[PDB]
């Protein structure tokens, strides 16, 4: 490495990994951590939570008007109750599809999304071709998806600029007469819950 | 910071990449589950960070060319390093050191212990989470519906103010409450609350643009002026 | 475009290389001065360019993480490529199969062939010029003391008008005269000239900082508006 | 290599070496190039540009006042006259350091500099770091640089985004009584051309 030129020079993905491990073997043995401590984590974000728990809430709205108005009127208070609440998502916030109305959620500054109600963030959502375009062509962005949009539906995007999170409630498609909240719940995609997608009929 | 994090606008960074979601796999190698193990079970006992705005500043820091290159769970092993040498909680020399034990010799054994008592207190770190919501004596100096102008300052520290953002005309959307101000929290400088604000900005402001599109973002008071 | 080249006001760069002039080598690998060769040598005969303007959007168009690793040759490299095969000079296939031919045997061979004729074409380049400067039989929309605003444009294109100084008042220092419009000319466009003004931006305006700084920049008629 | 992410992986420093064979090779099969053509154009950027011509420009207008005059008044005539003309140096302006007045000149955008008057830019200049900072922090820069300017003193930064390019004119240092021209032509630095450094004592 030429002295001048350090910074064309980046770490190899081999470093991070031992990084991982040598912070992980001194903060054992200086008793910060432990084997058991780490590993709930890793069950916990990798298995415990998923966008099937946003799912459920999407399915719940759909088929019960009553819970649909309360919990746009007051998601917190209506996810909380339903057990969907914590770390990261303290207070996540729900934004309606509507025909007119199309909402799509970034972080454009990191990744942030509301891991307690959706899971872990697909992997698209923390690259930086998504969270650079869509604050500015959300319409190029989401024909990417294969959402090609009416210039008459008005966009909105939401930047996680906080620690508020978004969920993104999407339309009840058709074809989905005579279906319980159960099977309709199978039909809510995790990117329907970005906005990058609208539901397909069954 | 005005780093290479704050992306919003950006042009070149190409197409998305997208991937059905029963495809789009959380994890490829272990190091990475490891990473969200060290964040979450540092986080949950205040080592290094209390909450997410000092994890923040350590991957803004990085390296450009490392931040590009890393992969994602890299920005959280930096975070991770950067936050606990600069707190005292590890020595930078002894980590080096033990980094290139690993590097060397990959298959070294990790050391083993139960500690059933830290698995609950990371729990309930999980469940219970770390809501930044506060209150303060002052009242909101926005209201819903005001046309503010945000700032045009360039923090060399953490901001949750992007770049795109700035000396922009918006409207107030939503009065949250006050929360705790990033830009001095992330330097354990104090919680500091102030009134955080959801503002919607037109594209014909954002980038002179002319579709129906419209940004929300949440704005601390003090990234504001009124008109 | 709004490009990863356009780096003017970022933050996170890190320090500048400081290495005293007469250690300062120009070149240290041979395809470094080919690649100047190349550039000069096919500018003085129109082949893919005829002036820089088609020269800097090819490279303003190479990818990011090949723009900031290249070094600085390789951004010559891509745009004589880019150019070449873009105008029809080159196929690009018979030039990817040929790359990999030098790839995998570094030592093959390069054809030889005097041109003497060619030498004297190119040194009329190299003495010559290419100035941009026409005449246009419109007058100067602007004047030297004037203050005016540049316009907030995004060119997905190639432009001259740095991000760092959009939407910025200003003040004319100089009408320099009609020169070739890059915007343009660099998408074989046409000359299309315009006015040149130079233009003094103090640091507040720019930056909203305090010092004693100034920013002189050479804007286009187009980039700007009266106030 | 993911095909999600191809673009975190650089194309190698060979890969360009390759390329630039390559094009050589087909521009000289299909008659657009010799090998004379491109040695020509090495041996005048490399050997038959230079500061040193920069440096004379200096050196006599420090020693004739006459000169200095026209210089300033008319650099791009008197310049021409010289013979300091050509690719990218068609249109060159000289800009004054004096007390109260620093200038710095970059091209933010890439690379632009006066070949034919300054030579070839240096390494640094071409690079992210400076051209992104100088423009907003020159005091840092100039820092960087060991020159350390007094809150007082202005700071003028040219940036090169046309094809007018700018020559700084530094200021005789002290020491220099009873020396000759070429004697301080010398002394005249390649940084001082470009506004980063002051010229030392003798
Ligand atoms: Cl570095
Ligand atoms: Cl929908
Ligand atoms: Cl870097
Ligand atoms: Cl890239
Ligand atoms: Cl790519
Ligand atoms: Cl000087
Ligand atoms: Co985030
Ligand atoms: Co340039």
């Amino acid at each position: 490495i030429d002295p001048r030129f350090p910074h064309h020079h980046p770490r190899p993905q081999s470093f991070w990994e031992a990084r991982a491990k040598a912070l992980e073997s001194l903060l054992i043995e200086k008793g910060h951590l432990s084997s058991d401590a780490i590993e709930r984590v890793i069950k916990h974000y990798e298995h415990e939570l998923g966008p099937m728990n946003g799912a459920k809430v999407v399915a719940k709205a759909w088929t019960d008007p009553a819970f649909k108005q309360r919990l746009l009127e007051d998601s917190e208070t209506v996810l909380r109750e339903l057990g969907y609440y914590g770390l990261q998502g303290e207070h996540i916030r729900v934004v309606e599809n509507t025909d007119t109305v199309h909402n799509v959620v970034v972080c454009t500054l990191c990744s942030c999304y509301p891991w307690p109600l959706l899971g872990l963030p697909p992997s698209w959502y923390k690259e930086p071709a998504y969270r650079a375009r869509v604050v500015k062509e959300p319409r190029q962005v989401l024909k990417e998806f294969g959402l090609d949009l009416p210039d008459s539906v008005e966009i909105r995007v939401w930047d996680s600029s906080s620690e508020i999170r978004f969920m993104v409630l999407p339309q009840r498609p058709e074809g989905t007469e005579g279906m319980t909240e159960e099977e309709l719940a199978k039909l809510v995609t995790r990117d329907s819950m970005i906005g990058v997608a609208k539901i397909e009929p069954p | 910071m005005n780093g290479i994090h704050d992306v919003g606008g950006m042009d070149g960074f190409g197409k998305v990449m997208y991937v059905k979601e029963e495809e789009d796999i959380y994890f490829t190698h272990d190091w990475e589950r490891l990473a969200f193990g060290l964040v979450a079970g540092c986080m949950a006992q205040g080592l290094g960070m209390k909450a997410f705005d000092e994890f923040r500043i350590g991957i803004e820091l990085m390296r450009p060319v490392d931040y590009l290159t890393s992969s994602y769970y890299g920005h959280w092993i930096a975070t991770v390093a950067y936050n606990l040498v600069d707190t005292g909680v590890l020595d930078e020399k002894e980590l080096d050191e033990r980094t290139e034990v690993f590097l060397k010799k990959p298959d070294t054994k990790i050391p083993r212990r139960e500690d059933p008592a830290l698995v609950k207190l990371v729990e309930k770190a999980l469940y219970d989470g770390l809501s930044p919501l506060r209150e303060i004596s002052a009242s909101p100096r926005f209201k819903v519906g005001e046309r503010i102008k945000t700032k045009n300052i360039h923090p060399t520290g953490h901001t949750r103010f992007p770049r795109y953002a700035r000396d922009k005309y918006g409207v107030i959307d939503e009065v949250y409450g006050a929360h705790v101000f990033p830009d001095d929290a992330a330097h354990r400088k104090g919680e500091n609350p102030q009134y955080l604000y959801r503002v919607r900005f037109e594209a014909e402001e954002l980038w002179g643009y002319k579709q129906k599109d419209s940004v929300y973002i949440d704005l601390w008071e003090s990234y504001m002026e009124p008109v």
